[PDB]
RNA sequence: CACACCGCCCGUCGCUAUCCGGGACUGAACUGAUUCGAGAAGAGUGGGGACUGUGC
RNA sequence: GGAAACUCUGGUGGAAGUCCGUAUCGGUUCUGACGUGCAAAUCGAUCGAUAGACUUGGGUAUAGGGGCGAAAGACUAAUCGA
RNA sequence: GCCUAACUUCUCGCUCAUGAGACCCCAUAAAAGGUGUUGGUUGAUAUUGACAGCAAUCAACUAGCCCUGAAAAUGGAUGGCGCUUAAGCGAGAGACCUAUACUCC
RNA sequence: GCCUCUAGUCGAUAGAAUAAUGUAGGUAAGGGAAGUCGGCAAACUAGAUCCGUAACUUCGGGAAAAGGAUUGGCUCCAGUG
RNA sequence: UCUUAAGGUAGCCAAAUGCCUCGUCAUUUAAUUGUUGACGCGCAUGAAUGGAUUAACGAGAUUCCUACUGUCCCUAACUAC
RNA sequence: GUGGCAGCCAAGCGUCCAUAGCGACGUUGCUUUUUGAUCCUUCGAUGUCGGCUCUUCCUAUCAUUGCGAAGCAGAAUUCGCCAAGCGUUGGAUUGUUCACCCACUAAUAGGGAACGUGAGCUGGGUUUAGACCGUCGUGAGACAGGUUAGUUUUACCCUACUGUUGACUUGUUAUUGCGAAAGUAAUCCUGCUUAGUACGAGAGGAACAGCGGGUUCAAACAUUUGGUUCAUAGACUUGAUCGACAGAUCAAUGGUCUGAAGCUACCAUUUGAGAGAUUAUAACUGAACGCCUCUAAGUUAGAAUCUCGCCUUGUCAAGGCGAAAAU
RNA sequence: GCCUCGAUAGCUCAGUUGGGAGAGCGUACGACUGAAGAUCGUAAGGUCACCAGUUCGAUCCUGGUUCGGGGCACCA
RNA sequence: UUUUUUUUUU
């Protein structure tokens, strides 16, 4: 018997199974199509979701009701310290797909890059790449490495550099670095291999990968919520108050026939910590490291002249202080604070106006995100509140 | 008009802010709403709705009329990031084309409603 | 009764017109009072002291 | 106050199968809990009555086609159209 | 033909279907249609040059296969895979396979 | 009802953790029964003093009708043997 | 005019009693098979098989107004077990 | 049979005109969402109406995409084709399925799944025992006539489904990858301009492109606004205790106010898109059939359909396949 | 929606194989009366709801359109 | 014993 009144099904069946992500790091399931004519460039980067804030900007959208008006928008800060290129790998097409042909590592790998190969680095003898390093200063090893480079130049249709994050400069607990394969776009295969070889053991900055007012994609694992019932996992209607045996359930989980529960029915299980790829996040600013002179005031704008860094009053809650380069994305980003976000260039050929709109920041909020912040800087707070008993006793 | 939070579902009773003699406006339905199962149509400032007078002159009662929302208590967000709300829910009786039946409005009128309805803006004293 | 008992005349019922009453609907409208709640404005008093005369 | 009949005002008094409510006696609704229970009928909240046609102990009387019944075929030792 | 023991065995035709058809009971199909193709019936014209354009043709019928008529609910049934001068439809020929039946021990 | 004194108890298998569903409590913006067979459940009301109280009525009631105001602490004033 | 022992009187009614039926009109609503008031050839109302009313009373059945609210729009958080 | 749906011939309707759209008298079918007929299974029991909730499926297509035909000059409307991808609502009365009305809407299409769905709920109806009325009966009692109240039990098993670990095999340990297979997602609308233009007696009244927004759906997130407070955080306060002050305690969270953090709301905010082959259809060249002809061979354009991409899974038995590190 | 029933003059009703449209009220006139009312006589009142068909011939018979009237229409 | 009526104006 047909259901009396129609209603769309609850949830998107193309995002199932709602299971925990296989990996903590976001996997890049597709890279932007390679165009041989453009200059050689990287297609992805790694950052950490520091926190959120809000900004004021002037909108240039002809025909809009907010044209030449100021609007307040929420933004997310992603700290993106420079990465280190530690290896080169290439892929050869086969009847069953692309296949990795060879990998050449840099002569000197950082301790934090090598940690990634370990679960007990401190307890171990740290023998990783010890014999490989000697091959770079050997007659036969040099020949083998050169042959690998020749193979990459001659047979591969796609080139990727293994890059790794740097963790010591962040002054935090973790030291193990994150490795990731990033495809190189632009130029021929030979040029890509030469470029990767030159950049082996070298640092790449985020401003060389992403531009301003550019739409990018964020790949990563969402915020986890553990085991959850149907009412929260799938957002089904709650049952009446008079329901015996519970109302936060799905009343009917199938008809008599087929005499089985279908995979399309809502069931309780893991909610959150799902792999996701959100596209079309606009870059509002690429700020420089606050430890350098250029980034000394990466929290100010052309119209807000106060000297301040991006980090809000009292630090980013549950994250720390953003002292490296950062990207200010518009809106929400998947995952909690401290989560590792993989930034990828857009696979789409952007044509909407929002993609090419120029962002003009007028002001960036740096008030405390714990409590209801009333001041933008400690100097402003002290100037407003005057002098306290602590200062009196300090005198 | 941008999206704003709606705070007047079907069945709400708001004040009639014009001088037609009606004192109450009972929300029957909201124009432009093709809802979902078990969802009450809701209206916010600047929305036309089907109403009926529950208290007022006998000539206006027991019949179906049209109104427009001019003030709401549910706080809503403007594009400049501010959150604004009024002290009461209010509306004005209008015809099917937006002409206001009355001639004067008591109290302020939301900017969102004023922009959409020129006649209501004209008859409004203050615009907030 | 006097058209003089083939006089006169009374009610119900039926038709038309018209006036009024009762009447569910906590019916409706206008208007005046009174209690209570809020309360514009002025005036009185206590502060206040922008400004300017010689501690006042 | 009144011609009278009698009327009015303020107290006193403490009646009623009167009222609210504790102990107590019941068992309305949640059609709540539990429903291989704490329990072969209980538990929680909410409820009816609460100075009488009231609630109760003990001793006594009525015994099965009989008893007893403000009456439901109710009860008569977890057994009742025998 | 393979599941499956026994032929991609031999002869002549017919059929192309944007899921054709495929074997008693048996597992549905009709009235009505086609200038798809293949045979036949009848009546005409044509070398005293038949129709079309500025050397056979015309018309009406008929019946084989194919097509339309032909819509249902979990994903699904010539038994399945598949098969197109067939591994389909009709007429036939050699051989071959196989019962607890027949002959013999 | 709540707290305490005398007297008596800490007897209800314990520990860690605080997922879903549950049982029992506590809240919720704007709307206010649109939910549902049905306002089921919950919420609302309430003590005391002063004031005020309708239809109807078997004249006894209705009635705590409805509905308003006040309520703390401290320092005093007055009355009542 | 047929006919009975008598032919339902006073009242009351689509009722806890009316099939047709969601009767017809008015009232309540934006909208009503619901409520209430009327009408009455009433399948099949009716006078101690009691009729018609009726103040007060009711863990009785029903309709509406107001207050109130997570019943709902549309769910969320917290506590004990 | 009945119910529902679809055809064939044309007597007529349609100003004239059988076939735009219909189609009588007749007649051929299909369906099992009606109701009957039967009695095959179930009476050592298959829980028997409806609603709520939630999936999936079918189309006999209401809307939307692409089209053909009109008695198609356009809001509008009708007929038909390819088409179930995606939608198909809020309510008053009634237990109601139906029905009817109010309102919005792109539209308010029809159905199946043991008349889907009671160890999912509810229990309004039906459907025991109590009780009332009318009619019937001498009576006990009867009444798909009306009325009121009437216990809704059990999952810890197997499977299915949802998530979570995880061994053995290709030596071991981690690192970094490929895609097989499986899932798959977006939807409808408008304010301005087009334009009072096209159009032409007017009345009336469009579209494609462009700009800005929204509905439904989906995936996230907490900077802001909002909600939650045994943070048992700060303040206050009633009652009682510790001789008083101060400090505190108890009242199963004593109560009131504010309340970070975390969680969380279309109650805040952010994000949601491309190709390929083609269907219907319209055409090209072009015979059959010396002419014609979109068709026969061969060619074009072609869509909410289909396949793929993007996106989710990827303990995968020819134990799926690589690179690379230390052993 | 289904079973149906009916539609006749200004209004209300008869009527036919199918072979005529009648009756009453109402309307106009005449008689009657001093004049009226009443009463009588005449004149009268119609596309037989509409369309198509079948028939030598239809108001009647068949089909359709309109208008209405009476009934039937889950479930456990 | 029974014994009801008599249009309008003039």
């Amino acid at each position: 018997s047909h259901r009396k009144f129609s209603a769309p099904r609850h949830g998107h069946m193309g995002f199932t199974p709602k299971k925990r992500s296989r990996t903590y790091r976001g996997r890049i399931k597709a890279f932007p199509k390679d165009d041989k004519s453009k200059p050689i460039h990287l297609t992805a980067f790694l950052g950490y979701k520091a926190g959120m804030t809000h900004i004021v900007r002037d909108v240039d959208k002809p025909g809009s009701k907010v044209n030449k008006k100021e609007v307040v928008e929420a933004v997310t800060i992603v700290e993106t310290p420079p990465m280190v290129i530690a290896g080169v790998t290439g892929y050869v097409d086969t009847p069953q797909g692309p296949r990795a042909l060879t990998t050449i590592w840099a002569e000197h790998l950082s301790e934090e890059a090598r940690r990634r190969f370990y679960s007990n680095w401190a307890k171990s003898k740290k023998k990783a790449f010890t014999k490989y390093a000697k091959k770079w200063q050997d007659e036969d090893g040099k020949k083998l490495i050169e042959a690998d480079f020749a193979k990459l130049k001659k047979y591969c249709s796609s080139i990727r550099v293994i890059a790794h994050t740097q963790m010591k400069i962040l002054r935090r607990r973790q030291k193990k670095a994150h490795l990731v394969e990033i495809q190189v776009n632009g130029g021929t295969i030979e040029q890509k291999v030469d470029w990767a070889r030159e950049h082996l053991e070298k640092q790449v900055q985020v401003d060389t990968v992403f531009a301003q007012d550019e739409m990018i994609d964020t790949i990563g694992v969402t915020r986890g919520h553990g085991f959850k019932g149907v009412t929260s996992r799938w957002h089904t209607k709650k049952l009446p108050r008079k329901t015996h045996k519970g109302l936060r359930k799905v009343a009917c989980i199938g008809a008599w026939h087929p005499s089985r529960v279908a995979f399309t029915v809502a069931r309780a299980g893991q909610k959150g910590f799902h792999h996701r790829t959100i596209i079309n996040n606009k870059i509002y600013r690429i700020g420089k490291s606050a430890l350098t002179e250029e980034g000394k005031n990466n929290g100010s704008t052309e119209f807000d002249l106060t000297q301040k860094t991006i980090t809000p009053m009292g630090g980013f809650p549950r994250y720390g202080i953003v002292n490296q380069d950062y990207i200010m994305l518009r809106g929400a980003v998947l995952g909690p604070k401290k989560r590792l976000i993989t930034l990828r260039k857009s696979l789409i050929t952007q044509t909407k106006r929002v993609a090419h709109e120029k962002i003009n920041l007028k002001w960036i909020d740096t008030s405390s995100k714990t409590g209801h912040g009333r001041f933008q800087t400690t100097a402003e707070k002290r100037a407003f509140m005057g002098k306290l008993k602590r200062d009196f006793l300090a005198e | 008009k941008f999206r704003i939070s709606l705070g007047l579902p079907v069945g709400a009773v708001m004040n009639c802010a014009d001088n037609t003699g009606a004192k109450n406006l009972f929300v029957i339905s909201v124009y432009g709403i093709r809802g979902r199962l078990n969802r009450l149509p809701s209206a916010g400032v600047g929305d036309m709705f089907v109403c009926s007078v529950k208290k007022g002159k006998p000539e206006l009662r027991k019949k179906v009329l049209q109104g427009v929302v001019i003030r709401q208590r549910k706080q809503f967000r403007r594009k400049d990031g501010t959150f604004i709300y009024f002290e009461d829910n209010a509306g004005v009786i209008v015809n099917n084309k937006g002409e206001m039946k009355g001639s004067a409005i008591t109290g302020p009128v939301a900017k969102e409603c004023a922009d959409l309805w020129p006649r209501i803006a004209a008859n409004a004293g203050s615009i907030a």
